[PDB]
Order: structure tokens, then sequence, then C-alpha cells
DNA sequence: CCTGCATCCGAGAGTTAGGGAACCCAACCATATG
DNA sequence: CATATGGTTGGGTATAATGGGATTGTCTCGGATGCAGG
């Protein structure tokens, strides 16, 4: 069956123990003489399989037949060996242990489960504190004690055992108290000894005793060897021992009848406690808790008073019990589990629900976060329980492997080690555990054993990091292995390395067609080897694919024959080449190989740009696509040949750049001379004598009966442009004079280079009517007119004319640029003279502002303000002389042309070459007072260089550490819109949106159309919501509007008989987990409708993503709120800048004080008030109207105060227009559909104010469409529908708020995003493309789409057969 | 909070030393308490260490987890002895008791000798709790009729569950006990020749040096089966982008190539 | 630098041959064990950045 | 009792390429050889 | 199937000894949270 879906849950104990084949008891590997795996150990073939395929380990089986045999001998199954990377094994542990997961990631599971504070539970986790599971009726400090609350270890012990103080006593220090006898406090022991609490006192340790005789008394010393047996106050008989000692001529006897008294204790032990005398035989031992009223001794005749544990002296014949309880306080994960076993979910749950209704609202939120993990466990049926771990996991040893390296030695993976400190650390506690041994050391190993399983799941996390021996680095971890930039899912589940793949360095083919590449013979040779076998077999170079191979194998046994069946291989065959970084989808694309020498891949001239490659050093990648599917996609989806429009812009994308451009512009521009320089002739033949004489020159602009013309114009008439060409060809004129010629029935004034372009197209297009519609003839060839001849030709003839036209515009602009004379000399920067001018200037008012400094007239900041601005205009200044220079004496200057054409560079490299560098700025960030005054040509200073160094360092370092925020963005936005296609043709939604074409002035004084580009990147390929009616042409609902549609928008709108138009857009569309054809509109790269099936989210990210890597605030110049602004729109950021807007209507009134401001506008209801720094700029007036959302000073509007305010659509607009500035202002065109799409994105959830009847909670986060069809049904039947407000949020919290756990598991926040899941036990539906991809299946897109991937084909015979079988 | 190490001092610290007195006194009653328990199994005719368990469960209560009913079935039996035994039971649990607090008073020579063996291939609190073990195994074995102090005879013990515990433990291919003495008499033996030859010795430098029995092919083999597994995680280059692993190829799986010559074959 | 590392391993080991051993007879060569020294130095000169 | 306000902690930060320290003594299962 | 050898493993040493070793040049952002005021 399919896999539809992949669900995750907490693994029980019992799940866990069914997984394992085996427990692993020993930490060993494996053997260090023979190099097999350890019975038992970390890589045992009885539990995990065994390492050859078919072989038990002692060789009884060796052979297949036998699947399923467990060998007797030694217990391995026969089977495959490749179940050593599939069976999992397990570790008992001997105290339960807590899995991090749910407790280190706030706010833990457990502790938001138990109301348990982050400290709290780390306290008694890991052994620091008690928790009280039974108070047994204990007291503390006077208050009872209550379950669930935490006992320091004194308090604890204090309470389970009771008081007791020892009290040292110095020798020849008596004590003034008897042994037995109740003590106060504050009673004095000694001279020098006071006691604090109340209790008993008990001598230890007596230095001598009196021994009397019937009297007189006597002494015997006490050595602290020896020990006294008669009790104190006891009288002792003739040959009776009193003092016990170690050698028995040391004893001491008592010779007489005397009583025994003990005097001089080392110390005394106060204990509050009671006593019991006691003549015989005794019920409770020593180490027995009693309770009131118990029996103690004499059959029952002394019973207990008091709870607290006994100690039967027999010394005295007495029986003490201690003031203590029976409390059921425990630490650890064992009274973790307790806790979460005794849970019952349903009564907390309605203790919950109950706590929901108080009015506050911190109180009400933090019941419905506790309600949401509650929920979850109550519907997934997991346990809570389960959230301790008690059977360890032990990961196959195929995946954790110890292999040999080719010189003999070994290599192990982390998890091994982990694997033998969890093993050590539990045998070691199952020992102490059986011994005996006192609490202290058993707690110690507890916490070890706990440490050691928070290492082996999630190393680095709390504490310090387990590193091995001798070395810094922390042990890598499951989590470690699972997340981040090197985890699996980044690294080989999104990503893989991949066969039939090569790389190599690139090199200009400029004699390709422009679906073609230049593949080396020995790479292909590599690549297509199977093919290369099996053609070979085919043919008779060898008789077999093994011979083929060996043959293929040394180089120098290959022959000719070889070659031209690698040739018949790949016939009509693409590859597919790729240049990293693949910023937009134009990074992959498909050529058909042509088959050269050398070790360089050959490039077509017009993919560069979109490669964004170069030739000093590039290398690029390529890759076979293999069966017929792959080929087809490639042939007819990748090829370069049907690329040619941008699918962001829908500009076109390959087209005439650098040399091409240099020779169109060549031929097409006219020669301008001054020698005749508008003088007046009454008759031509004047003229023409004049020219001769040599007083005109040939394309003066002159003046013959009244109207201008020149002497090129009457000397020169050609009957067709065959005759003006061959004169070209015979040196009687140029290209680039204005002559008249005879052409298409008309007579035209123009340079017989124009006609001959005219002549390249038509002739590429084969077609002369259309070819004449499309060019512009009276103007230079030029970037933009190619870029428009190239769309236009696109849209009038088709791709494959284009391709045509593109390759014969390559081929005559290299041919025309090569014979040009373009060259570059040191002269051709040309100085103007004005510049001298200009600097003197200069040096003369800088010491006029000197002067003002010298009276006092300015101030620091005023006279460093003016030198600067003063620089800046002559900077301009020098600019402006440079180009009017070049303009005027050398029109066909180098530089100039190169700049005019588009072909390279900039007015301000040029004014650094020519005019001056300029303004210079210092590390700190602010200007230079002296500017760099020479260009590039006169040569630099010392200082000036070492000056401008600062800003040359300053753009490489901006350049290096910002494409990884733009890198980042990408990645976001790839991320939440990856599951966005084109899935439906309608539908069926009457909501549009409505693009405007005004925009307010800068000082509110009226409205300006807006510029045609913006309106351009608003309009077109939308479908038109509503019919519209301008300049007698009406435009129907359902219409794709084309440019020439959106140009006579325009008009129409510059005529006032429309201001708005009504459109269709993502933004408002109604498909799920997509949108359909009508609201997404036209393929920007196809000029037409777009096809369902399309992953327009993934072109949307691209699109965005691709010009903020460069074209954002490429190499900077050093001569005299970019990104971060889109990030901070993106991800719904509130600005540190923040403006202050008007939440409702009402008339303004400046409030002004000498020490503060305010503004307060006046309803007619209400009238609020705000005060704002008196520093700041106010974009209202006293008296003045404002609206809800308007602002009321300069800056950035708050998103989320604009969706409170004004609502959803409004947020959309600003959000759309504020992204489209950034962009428009480095000059990047991008269509508003892809921003539209992320936005949609962005403002995907709602919140629940009101659940009304329905199992939401009040401040449940949840998405739009989910409530919308809740409620729905809550209509059909007939109850209280839930009330929602709608939510915006950033991108990065959207994508990882996503239904489907596995996208959101390999994007971010891997831990959280899969404890979440695995609490709720998420279904993964596998919606979207990042779920498809990891699993390796076929994405729900594009031929994969179930639009089109069961279209069926069949010839005509076989159909009517099939007819006649029905029939 | 954290850092183990400070929160074991801690706990170890709250428990006061002992004097000679104290000391003496408990391992008399650890003595007799013993004498006592085989007295009382003498007497019912059990097993000694099954009613060791029962008295030891029994003086530990109910706080610490053979089951509650064999224990107090055993205990009641225990209580039902005449008079003149059940003293003896008494003196066995006031031996348990004082076994417990001879180790929870000595535990910190356990810490003074193991923190001089840290950079072995052991942790710091691993090398205590062995030393604990060594110390529970003194303590159980101490003899104090010779008069002689109790770190005396503990710090031997402590030493060689230190030992026993670096041999067993210390590296990820377990080598046997006298195995590693041979690889550390060899390391030494190679150091000192080092030293005194003013260069690095060659192997038959080192097989004369360790006696008869040892040739240059055994010290060659030896110092191979010696050699430690190095970690498929170990990072290449400076960026954190390239591990050890990466380079190693797999030989086990069929390659594309031998599948196909297996298939045609078969064919 | 690495070689005060060096020398001060070594010095540690110093001390703790003084203390495990014997007052009487010891000399120079027993008490330094140089391998730490060594090894500090084949460290810097083959893993240092 | 509510609220806001610093305060703390945790999780991010572009692609491809290439690169690499005790010693001894005695019992006991395992494996080898016939 | 029957031993005989090395390899492996468990047990032992008795003046007295009693709490360890490193810490250091980012930057922002968002949620959790304890503390202050009213
Ligand atoms: N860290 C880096 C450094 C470079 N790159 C890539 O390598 C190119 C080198 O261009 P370059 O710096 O030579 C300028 P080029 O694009 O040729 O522009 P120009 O003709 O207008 O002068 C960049 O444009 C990126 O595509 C990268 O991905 N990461
Ligand atoms: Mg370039
Ligand atoms: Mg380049
Ligand atoms: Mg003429
Ligand atoms: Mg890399
Ligand atoms: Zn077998
Ligand atoms: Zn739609």
């Amino acid at each position: 069956k399919e896999v539809r879906k992949v669900r995750i849950a907490l693994a029980s104990p019992e799940k866990i123990r069914s997984w394992s084949y085996g427990e692993v008891e020993k930490p060993e590997t494996i053997n260090y003489r023979t190099l097999k795996p350890e019975r038992d150990g970390l890589f045992d073939e009885r539990i995990f399989g065994p390492i050859k395929d078919y072989e038990c380990a002692c060789g009884k089986y060796k052979r297949q037949r036998f699947e399923g045999k467990v060998c007797e001998r030694c217990g391995v199954e026969v089977t495959k060996s490749i179940v050593r990377r599939y069976r999992m094994g397990h570790i008992e542990l001997a105290t339960p242990a807590a899995h991090i997961w749910f407790v280190k990631d706030v706010p833990s599971k457990i502790g938001t489960l138990l109301d348990l504070s982050a400290t709290e539970l780390e306290q008694v986790l890991y052994f620091s504190k008690y928790i009280v599971l039974d108070p047994k009726g204990a007291i503390l400090n006077g208050v009872p004690v209550e379950k669930r609350q935490l006992l320091t270890d004194e308090e604890y012990r204090e309470l389970r055992y009771g008081k007791q103080e020892t009290y040292p006593l110095p020798p020849g220090v008596d004590a003034l108290v008897k042994d037995g006898e109740e003590v106060v406090k504050g009673q004095e022991l000694a001279p020098g000894v006071v006691s604090r609490l109340d209790g008993v006192a008990l001598y230890r340790f007596p230095r001598r005793v009196r021994v009397e005789y019937v009297t007189e008394p006597k002494d015997y010393r006490v050595q602290p060897h020896m020990n006294v047996v008669v009790p104190e106050g006891a009288r002792v008989e003739a040959g009776d021992k009193i003092v016990a000692a170690i050698d028995p001529e040391e004893e001491v006897i008592a010779e007489a009848e005397g009583v025994v008294h003990l005097h001089e204790p080392a110390s005394i032990l106060v204990v509050k406690a009671r006593v019991y005398p006691f003549e015989d035989d005794v019920e409770v031992s020593t180490g027995d808790r009693v309770a009131p009223g118990d029996v103690l001794a004499d059959g029952g005749k002394v019973k207990s008073d008091v709870y607290g544990r006994v100690e039967v002296d027999l010394v005295r014949n007495v029986v003490r019990v201690v003031e203590s309880y029976d409390i059921d306080a425990r630490m650890g994960a064992e009274a973790i589990q307790q806790l979460l076993k005794e849970l019952d979910l349903e009564a907390l749950e309605k203790e919950l629900l109950e706590e929901m209704k108080h009015p506050s609202r911190a109180r009400r939120a933090k019941a419905r976060k506790r309600l949401e993990v509650v929920r979850a466990f109550l519907d997934s049926g997991n346990r809570p329980e389960w959230m301790i771990l008690e059977a360890v996991p032990v990961l196959p040893p195929d995946l954790r492997p110890m292999v040999q390296v080719d010189g003999g030695r070994f290599a192990t993976s982390d998890l091994n080690d982990l694997y033998r400190r969890l093993i050590n650390r539990n045998n070691r506690l199952k020992k102490l555990l059986a011994q005996g041994a006192p609490e202290i050391i058993i707690r110690n190993e507890k916490r070890m054993l706990q440490e050691a399983v928070d290492a082996l799941l999630d190393n680095g996390r709390r504490g310090a990091p387990v590193t091995n021996p001798g070395s810094d680095r922390p042990l890598r971890s499951l989590t470690d292995i699972l997340s981040g930039k090197q985890g699996r899912f980044r690294q080989n589940l999104l990503g893989k390395r991949v066969d039939y793949s090569g790389r190599s360095v690139i090199v200009v083919g400029p004699q390709l067609k422009l679906h073609q590449c230049g593949l080396p013979k020995r790479m292909a040779l590599e690549l297509f080897k199977p093919f290369l076998l099996k053609k070979m077999e085919e043919k008779g170079i060898a008789p077999n694919v093994k011979a083929a191979r060996r043959m293929l194998e040394r180089q120098r046994d290959i022959k000719d024959e070889v070659w031209d069946a690698l040739e018949e291989v790949i016939h009509g065959k693409v590859v597919l080449l790729n240049r990293a970084p693949t910023l937009h989808r134009l990074g992959i694309q498909a050529f058909q190989p042509v088959l050269v020498e050398g070790q360089s891949i050959q490039l077509h001239p017009l993919v560069c740009e979109a490669f964004n490659a170069d030739f000093d050093g590039d290398q690029m990648a390529v890759h076979v696509p293999l069966s017929s599917f792959a080929q087809a996609e490639a042939r007819i989806q990748m090829l370069s040949a049907h690329n040619l429009l941008s699918p962001a812009s829908g500009e076109p994308l390959a087209k005439p750049s650098r040399d091409i451009i240099l020779g169109l512009y060549y031929i097409t521009q006219v020669r301008k001379e001054k020698k005749g320089a508008g003088l007046e002739f009454a008759t031509p033949e004047e003229a023409l004598a004049a020219h001769e004489r040599g007083e005109v020159a040939l394309n003066a602009p002159i003046k013959v009966a009244g109207r201008e013309t020149s002497v090129g114009r009457l000397k020169y008439v050609f009957a067709n442009p065959d005759e003006a060409l061959l004169a070209v060809a015979h040196g009687i004129v140029d290209l680039q004079d204005v002559v008249t010629v005879r052409y298409m029935g008309k007579r035209l004034e123009t340079s017989p280079g124009r006609i001959l372009f005219a002549r390249i197209v038509a002739e590429a297009v084969e077609d002369e009517k259309v070819a004449w519609e499309l060019i512009q003839l009276d103007v230079p060839q030029e970037k933009n007119s190619l870029k428009d001849l190239v769309y236009q030709a696109f849209l009038r003839l088709g791709m494959e004319k284009t391709a045509r036209l593109l390759d014969a515009l390559k081929y005559y602009g290299f041919t025309f640029s090569t014979t040009s004379g373009i060259t570059i000399g040191i002269d051709d920067a040309v100085i103007p003279e004005e510049k001298k001018q200009y600097l003197e200037e200069a040096d003369r008012k800088l010491l006029q502002i000197e002067q003002a400094y010298e009276m006092g007239f300015l101030t620091d900041r005023e006279r460093y303000d003016q030198i600067l601005q003063l620089w800046t205009e002559t900077t301009e200044k020098v600019t402006q002389a440079v180009f009017k220079n070049f303009e005027e004496n050398y029109p066909f200057n180098p530089l100039y042309v190169m700049a005019q054409s588009g072909a390279r560079g900039n007015p301000q490299q040029i004014r650094q070459l020519c005019g001056l560098r300029g303004l210079m700025q210092k590390p700190s960030g602010e200007t230079f007072e002296v500017p760099v005054r020479s260009s590039f040509r006169e040569g630099l200073t010392v200082l000036e260089y070492f000056i401008s160094s600062h800003g040359a360092r300053k753009g490489g370092a901006d350049t290096a550490l910002r494409t990884a925020d733009s890198g980042y963005l990408t990645r976001k936005l790839v991320d939440v819109t990856h599951e966005i296609v084109v899935r439906e043709a309608d539908c069926g939604t009457t909501n549009y949106i409505s693009v405007p074409l005004f925009q307010p002035d800068e000082v509110t004084r009226s409205l300006r159309l807006r510029k045609r580009a913006d309106i351009e990147a608003g309009l077109y390929g939308r479908v038109l919501a509503r019919e519209v009616e301008v300049l007698g042409v009406r435009l129907e609902e359902g219409r794709y509007l084309s440019m020439d549609d959106v140009h006579l928008l325009i008009k129409a709108a510059e005529a006032g008989e429309i201001q708005e138009v009504p459109v269709r857009s993502p933004l408002t569309c109604q498909t799920r987990y997509g949108v359909c054809q009508k609201c997404y509109g036209y393929d920007l790269s196809m000029a037409r409708p777009v096809s369902i099936g399309e992953a327009v989210g993934i072109v949307a990210a691209q699109s965005i993503g691709e010009p903020g890597t460069q074209l954002t605030m490429r190499t900077f110049h050093t001569g005299g709120q970019g990104l971060p602004r889109v990030i901070e729109l993106f991800e719904a950021r509130r600005p540190k800048a923040k403006a202050v807007i008007s939440e409702i209507d009402g008339v303004v009134r400046i409030e002004e004080t000498e020490e503060k401001l305010s503004v307060f506008v006046e309803s007619e209801g209400f009238s609020k008030e705000y005060k704002l720094p008196k520093e700041a700029r106010l974009l209202v007036k006293d008296g003045d109207y404002v609206e809800a959302g308007q602002p009321l000073t300069r800056g950035a509007i708050d998103p989320h105060q604009l969706l409170e305010a004004k609502g959803p659509e409004a947020v959309e607009r600003y959000l759309v227009e504020e992204i489209q500035k950034v962009y428009r202002a480095q000059g990047v065109k991008l269509h508003d559909k892809h921003i539209e799409i992320v936005v949609r994105q962005m403002m995907k959830y709602v919140e629940v104010t009101d659940p009304g009847d329905s199992r939401l909670l009040e401040g449940q986060v949840l998405e739009k469409w989910d409530v919308e069809a809740l409620n729905e049904r809550l209509i059909a039947e007939g109850k209280t529908p839930v009330a929602w407000k709608p939510l915006l949020m950033g991108v990065t919290k959207s994508a990882l708020s996503t239904k489907s756990w596995l996208s959101a598991a390999s994007f971010q926040n891997t831990t959280h995003v899969l404890t979440e899941a695995a609490i709720a036990g998420k279904k993964d539906e596998l919606i979207g493309l990042k779920e498809n991809v990891i699993l390796g299946r076929l994405i729900p897109a594009g031929t994969g789409s179930d639009f089109v991937r069961f279209t069926q084909v069949v010839d005509q015979k076989t159909l009517k057969a099939i007819e006649e079988a029905r029939k | 909070t954290s850092d183990p190490v400070r929160q074991y001092l801690h706990e170890i610290g709250q428990v006061p030393l002992l004097t000679l007195e104290e000391e003496v006194e408990l391992a008399r009653k650890v003595e007799e308490g013993m004498e006592a328990i085989k007295k009382l199994s003498e007497i019912t005719g059990l097993d000694p260490d099954l009613i060791r368990e029962v008295v030891r469960a029994k003086i530990l209560g109910s706080a610490r987890v053979l089951d509650p009913k064999t224990v107090e079935e055993i205990d009641q039996k225990l209580k039902s002895l005449p008079k003149e035994h059940k003293r003896y039971l008494h003196i066995a649990r006031e031996g348990e008791a004082a076994r417990q607090h001879l180790i929870e008073a000595n535990l910190r020579l356990v810490v003074s000798i193991a923190k001089k063996y840290t950079g072995r291939g052991l942790s710091f609190l691993d090398l205590i709790q062995e030393g604990n073990q060594g110390l529970i195994r003194a303590v159980e074995k101490f003899e104090y009729k010779r008069r002689f102090k109790f770190s005396t005879y503990a710090t031997w013990w402590i030493r060689q569950a230190i030992n026993r515990a670096i041999a067993d433990q210390a590296r990820t291919i377990r080598i046997p006990v006298h195995m590693v003495e041979t690889i550390n008499k060899l390391s030494r033996t190679a150091r000192q020749l080092q030293q005194e030859l003013g260069r690095e010795p060659t192997y038959e430098e080192i097989a004369e040096a360790m006696g008869p029995g040892w040739d240059a092919k055994r010290v060659e083999e030896t110092l191979k089966i010696a050699q430690e597994p190095v970690s498929l995680e170990t990072p290449i280059g400076d960026e954190k982008d390239s591990f050890y692993g990466d380079f190693i190829p797999d030989e086990h799986l069929p390659s594309p190539v031998d599948a196909a010559t297996q298939s045609l074959l078969s064919e | 630098d690495q070689f005060r590392v060096g020398l001060a391993r070594l010095a540690r080991g110093v001390r703790e041959r003084m203390l495990m051993g014997s007052e009487d007879s010891l000399t120079p060569a027993k008490l330094v064990n140089s391998r730490p020294l060594e090894a500090a130095i084949r460290e810097f000169f083959s893993r240092s950045q």
C-alpha cells in the first residue's frame, strides 16, 4: 500500500521493550583479539543480527535456504546482514529517568502538567530537594505538611528522624547533669557548654568510673579502645565485668559489692525523645517506627505515646522513642513518575475549565495553556507517565558503526561512548543497590545516571557538555544528529549527493545555439557510461558489458569507434547545468550537449546573466536525467530556449548584453559634425558645391530652401538597402552617415546601419511587415530598446522565432563589436577643463566659511555641515560637467558609449575615472573634512588612498556579513510558502482587490499619478474582477490584463476617467493549500495564463529572495533601510522608531508648553491625547482632519496596531506597499503577486475571543479556514458560532505553526516541534512539497499534480478497436 | 544547582568526622553484629545472606524499596525466638547501623584519594563512586582488633577499586586486566629507555628490556592492540562542516555494478 | 606558552611522585616524567590552527 | 488584587568547492588439538 | 567427544592519610518571569 500519512507519538516502556530484540547488558563493543562483537555487548549478533549474509557466528549455518533459523550454539538468526541497520536494542534502567526533551523545553510539559516551576522541577529531578507524596500527619514548624511540598535535606531529615546534638567535653571537665535526665533548652551541661534543644542527655564515652565497695569508693580509667558495660546507677557484683577491654588482663572485674557511677564523658548527646524502661523481653526492635498506644515491652504494660522511631538500648534496658514520622517523601524521576501516574486528566480538565471563568486575564491565560497540554494528552491517548524513561532504546549498530580504516585503525561514533557511560553507570547503580549502600552514595549514583541519560539524549543542554578525555569537543548526541544545518534533515533529506554528475570550469561558447552546451568528451563518457556500455554491446566494439567495462577502464585501451558510439548515445538527450548559488529557478537549465575536446564546459553567452556567471574561474555542475519522464520534463519545461522571460517580473531575461549591445549601438549611432553648423543655402546645388569645396561637413545640419537637412541626404540617395550597403562596401559612405534610402515604399532619411539592423531582424524573423512593426528605427539600439524588441517579438511570434532572433542578434552584435575599434587608453578618460574652475571656486568659498568661523557666526556643526554640502554640490557639478563634455565634444568616447548604451558603467564610476573621487567616510561613520580631489587618471596620493581604504573595507565586511541574513530570509520564505500550488481553474469567489492609481503628495498638496513601472508591476497579468468602461473601450470581466491593456488603463487614468482597477488576487482566493488560475493570473515567464499544477509558492519565495542577495543596502565603491526593513516587514516586527497613528477620527488640537507637547484628537464622542517628545516632527496641523488608521507623525506604522484599528485589508495593502518601496528604491522589478502570496500566508490565523458552544478555548490560536468550517457546521446544526479575530504573525512564527510536523521539524526549532507533535500525536497528511521530498515521493505539483498526472494517450487504431470491443 | 561535584562535596561535608572512640565503637558494633547474625542463622537454620538482607531491609525502612512478604514472615519468625537469642538480633541491628554510619563518616577519604587519578579515561564522579565501592569492601573486611586506624586499611581497598575500574572501563575496546598491565609496563619501560637513551628506542631495545619471552614482533603486536579508536565525528577543517566519517566509504553493501554482474551471471 | 603549560604539567607529576614515593631514595630522573612536555609541543606544532 | 518593566534564557545567523600514571597470586571457563 | 594449555577473572596488600578545577572580543529577538508601582 502507498504511504499517505506519518504519525509520531510517545513511546511506552512496553512499546520500547517490544521494539528491542534483546537487552544490552555489557558496555563491551568488540573483542580485542578477534575483532568480533562480544556477547550482550553493544554489537552483539544475537541481538542485532549477523555480520555476514546468511551465516551465524560460529559457522554452523553458512548458507542461505535457512531463513529464520536461530542457531542453537550461538543464538544468531540466519538472514540478510542488512538487518543490522534496522534492529534495535534496549537497556533496563535500575531507576527511572526523565526524558530531557520534556524537562528543558520551556515551558516544561511535566512542569505544566503538575504545576511545578522550572526551578522546583530541576531541584526535584536532580536530587536537591524532596517532594511529599503522603504527609502521614507530619508537622513542620507548627504547620501541618501537605502534598506537593518541597523539603530541604535538613527539613526532611529533622522530620523523618528527629533532632539531636553532640557537644564535646574537653578532658578534665565534668558534666553538671546525670545520664538519662531531661534537659531543657538553655540548661548548661558544662561550664562552657550550653544546650539548644530539649530532651534527654546521654553520656558518650565516659573517661572514668567510680565503683564503690561495701563503704569505700575506687576509680577506674577508661581508654578510648575500651568500653563500659554496666549501666549508669546500677550495682555490680563480685566477678562481674564493668569495663570490657581488648586484652583479657586489662578487663576490670569488680572485687566486691558496690554501686557504679560514670564520670567525665567524652561527649554529650542531647536528643528529643521519650524513655521507657523494661524488665523483660521487648516487642519492637531498633529501627522500628511506632504510633501512640502501641506495644513496646512487658507484654503491653508500657505503651508508646507519640509517633517516632524505636531504639532498644540493652545496656540500660530501656526503649527510647525519638519523635519522628512515617512521611513518604521522595526525590527524583521515581517521585515525578509517581506524580504522573496518579494524575486524573478528566478532573484536572474540569478544574481548568472552571478556572477559565475568572475575571483575571493572566490567570485565564495560564489555565488555557495548561489545558492545551491536558487536552492534547487526552485526545492523543498518550499516557503522561510515558514521559519518564524506564527502558532506554538502543540504536542499531550499523548507524553507530565501529569500522576499521584501510590502515587497520578503528573509527567509532560518539553514541558508542555515550551508551558505554550509560551502561556502566546503570550497572554500578544496580551493584550499589544490591549492597545496601548508604543513601548519600545511592543519591550520587542516581544523579549521575540521570545526567548520563540527559547527555545521551541531548548533550550540551543542561550543565557542562560531556567531552572525551584529552579533548574539548562535546560528544555528538542524538539531538545534535537530528537538528542543525549539519543535521539529518537539512544535510541528508532535503538535499543529497547524486550519481551521474560532474563539474568543470566554464568557457564562453559564442558559436553555440541557445539550446546547446559544450560538454567535454571524457566527462560525457563518464556520465553516460551505462548507456555507452549498452550501445557498445549493441555494436561490435565489445562482446559483452563486462568486456566493455574493462575496455573503458584503461585509457590506452580506448579506440575511435567508442566515440562514435557515445555520439549516438547522447543524440537528442539533454543535460542539466547548475551554478551555485542557485538563487532562482533559472540557476538550473537544460541544454543539448555537443561533444568537444578539452576539459572545459562551453556556455552560451545569453544564459550567463540568468546564471549570474562569468569567465574568471567559475565552475558549473552537470547532471543527467535518466528516464523518459525526466528527459521529457527537461526537454519541455527546463530547456534554456523555452525560458526567455523572467518568472518574477515578466521582463526578458535572455537578452543582448556586453559586446552585443556595444556592436548594435555602434552600428545604429549617427555621426554629428560641426563644420557646416547650420549654414544657409538657397538651392541644394550651392550646398553640394560648398561641401565639395570643404566648407560644410557631410552630416552637418544645414538648412536649404527653408528645411533642415544635411549634404549627405541630398548627395546620396539610394534606391534600395542593397545599393546603400554596396556603397558602404566600396567606402563611399560609412554605416554611421545619414543618407536617404528607399525602403518599404518610403523615402527614409536614415543611416545604412539602421537599415542593416532592420534587415537583420527581418531575416531572423523571416517576416518583413512584423519586423518593421517591432523595431524603433530612428533611435540608437541600446539595452532598453533591445529588451522591448525581444519582448514584443516573443508576444507577436513565439519563443522559437524569438530564440532565432536572439541568436541572430548575438552573432551580428559580436561581429560588429569586433570591427568597431572599441578600446580604452589613458587619454580616453577625458578631464574637463571646467573642473579646474570648480576647484578654485571652492578653495575660495572655503576660506569664506573659515572667516565665518573666525567671527563666531558659525558653530562646529554648522561649519562641518556647510563644508560637507559645498563639497557634495561640487561633486555633483563635476559629474554633470564631465558628461556634458562627453556629449558635446567626444560623442563616441569609449567610456561614454559604454555607459550610454547600457553595456558597462554608471555615471559615478566615470566621474571617479574622469572628474574626482569625492568625500570619504571615517571608520566611525562620519565624513572627512578634506575630499579626495584626484581622479583615477591623475592618480591618488598615499593619504587619499589610505583614507578611501576605510570605505573599501567597510563595503567588503558589509557584503560578507549581510549575504547570510538575505539567505536566511529566503529560506524562511520558502518554508512558509512551499505548500501553495495552483490547484483549480476557479475558486468561485466574488471578492477582489482595488489597485490604486494615485498617491498623496509628500506635502499633502494633492494626488499625483503613480509611476508607470509601479502600476505595471501591480496590474500586469491580473484578471479583471469587474467590467471596465474606459475611453470607449470595454474590458470584460475575466479578462487577463496584457501590457497593452495596462497602458490603455494608464492613459484612461491620465484623462480622469478612472481612479482604481478591480482585480483578482491571491490575497482573496479561497482555494485550500493553494490558489486558482483566475486568482493568480499570468505565468510571468510565458506571458500566458498560468497552468494548473504550478508551484507558485516556491516561485514567489525565489523571486523575493534573489534580488536581496546582491542588490540591497554587489561591490560597493567608496566615492563621494534596505534589506533590514524588508526583514522587519516580513516578520511583523514592531518598529523601534514607531510612529503614532489616530485610532479614531476627530479634529487636531496641538497643546504646547515650554516643557512638554501633546496632540488632542477630538471626535464628536470622545477626545484622546497623545504625548510625544518636543523634538519630534508632526505631519498634522492644528484644526486638521484625520481618519481612523491615519498616522499623526513621521515614521513606520506598527502592523499589529493597524490590524487592530483598520482591519485585515488595510494591513495587506500597507505590507505590500512598504515591501515594494524598498525594492523600487534599488531599481528591482518584482510583481506584487509574490509578495501577496507571502502576505496571505502571514495573515492565515485567527484567535478565539468567545468559544460559544464549541470545544475551543478563549485565546486559542487556530487557522482561519478551520474556524470558518467549524462555524459553518455550527450554523448548520443551529448553535452559537465561535467568535474570533484575525491575527498577524511573521513568516517564522507562521511557518513553525503549520499543521505538518515534518516540514516544521525540518525547518527550525526541531526539539520543540518534535516534542509538541509527539505529545499531541500529530499526523502529517503530506500536503506540501517538503514532506514529499523528505519521504522521497512525487511532489503534488507540475507533472506530479493530480490534475494532469492521470492523463492517458492512445493512437486511433487502438481506440477504434476498443470502441468495437465496447460495442 | 549545577556542578554535581559541589553538591556531592556539600552532602559529604554535612556529616561530621569521627574521633578514635567513635571509630572503635562502630567497628566493635559491626563485628559483634556479624557474629550475632551468624548466631541467629545457626539458631534458626536459615541462610545467613537472607537474614542479613532482611535485617538490612528492615533497618533501611520502607523508604528504600526478595519481596515484602518474605521479609515480614522471616522478621516475625525472628521476633519469635526466646530470650538470650533475640539479644543477638538487637546486636545485629546495631552493627548494621554502625556499618552505615562508618561508611557515611569515612566517605571523605574516598574523595581525597580519588582526586589524584583524573585525566586517565574516567571522570571525577566515577572515580569517587568506585572509591566508595572500595570503601564498602574495606569496611566490611576491616578488623579493629589489631588496634590500627581504619584509614590505613581503607586506603588500599579504595586504590584497588579505583585501579580496577580504570582498567575495566577506560577503553572503548575492552582489554583484559593482565594485558592492560602489560601495556602499562611496556609504556613505563619505553619511557625509561627513552630518557636513558636520549631518543625514542627501537622495538628491539624494549624487547630486550622487558626480559625473556619478548621479541620485537610481540612488542609491535602489543602496541598495535593498544591503539584506541578515533571518532567518526572528528572535525576536519576550521569550518564546522566536515567530519572524519565523511571520508570513509562503505565496503559492505554490493555496488550497482556488482549487483548487475551477479544478476546477469544468474541469467 | 605551550612549553610553560607542559612544564606546569611536569611539575604536577613531580609533586605526585614526591609524595607517592620514598624521600630516602629519590633522584631527579625518577621524579620527572617528560611525556606531558613532548605531548604539549607536538600538539602545538601539529594541531594549532 | 491588577498592571507595566526591566531581566533571563534560549535559538538563529546563504550556497558550492576542498580539506584529514601498581603489583601479585590463585582458581576457572574457552578454545585447541587428537 | 576428551582433555591440556594459556588466557581470563576474582581477591588481596594493615603507620597515617579526610571538601576539586576552570572561568573572558557578537547581535538581535521573542517569550517567561520576578519585582515595582498603583
Ligand atoms: N561569498 C560569496 C562570494 C561570491 N559569491 C558568488 O560569486 C559571484 C562573484 O561575483 P564577483 O564578486 O566577481 C561580481 P559579479 O557578480 O561578477 O559582478 P559585476 O560584473 O557587476 O562586477 C557573486 O556574484 C555570487 O554569485 C557567493 O555566492 N558568495
Ligand atoms: Mg562578473
Ligand atoms: Mg566569477
Ligand atoms: Mg546622389
Ligand atoms: Mg562544505
Ligand atoms: Zn552458529
Ligand atoms: Zn481564487
